[PDB]
């Protein structure tokens, strides 16, 4: 998230979107327990 | 403990 103001942090982006779950204000529980779920939901969004 | 990579035991 240090990007823009900053150079970089090299984060593998499930972690980044975990912190994106929290500035949208939801849990982390959905994430890994919906690993492929959310991933391929997004992938269907990609094809859409 | 389902989609766990976290190794951490000994937890307090």
């Amino acid at each position: 998230w240090t990007f823009g103001a900053g150079a970089a942090l090299q984060i593998p982006f499930a972690m980044q979107m975990a912190y994106r779950f929290n500035g949208i204000g939801v849990t982390q529980n959905v994430l890994y327990e919906n690993q492929k779920q959310i991933a391929n939901q997004f992938n269907k969004a990609i094809s859409q | 403990c389902d989609v766990v990579i976290g190794i951490i035991n000994n937890t307090v």
